[PDB]
């Protein structure tokens, strides 16, 4: 055990850094916070329908293997995180 | 709803 929980793989690390995350190991809480921040400041969510994230053409969409996803049905987000966070 | 409000509801 240690204080940090996960090490993101490179494309996810880039996303987290783009949102203002510092360093390269994190708690899962930090990963979720900065991923949300990224989506917020890249404005990938639909202004009208804000559960919908349009990530096609973004590195996040590359990672998800998807043009969009819903935060109300976040299972592909968790799929991606399971694949792109390496446990410490 | 608000993106940040929905996002905050997500579990670990």
């Amino acid at each position: 055990i240690q204080i940090n929980q996960v090490r993101p793989k490179l494309p996810l690390l880039k996303i987290l850094h783009a949102a203002g995350a510092q360093g390269e190991m994190f708690t899962v809480k930090e990963v979720m916070h900065y991923l949300g921040q990224y989506i917020m400041v890249k404005q990938l969510y639909d202004q009208q329908e804000q559960h919908m994230v349009y990530c096609g053409g973004d590195l996040l969409g590359e990672l998800l293997g998807r043009q969009s996803f819903s935060v109300k049905d976040p299972s592909p987000l968790y799929d991606m995180l399971r694949k792109n966070l390496v446990t410490l | 709803e608000t993106f940040s409000d929905l996002w905050k509801l997500l579990p670990e």
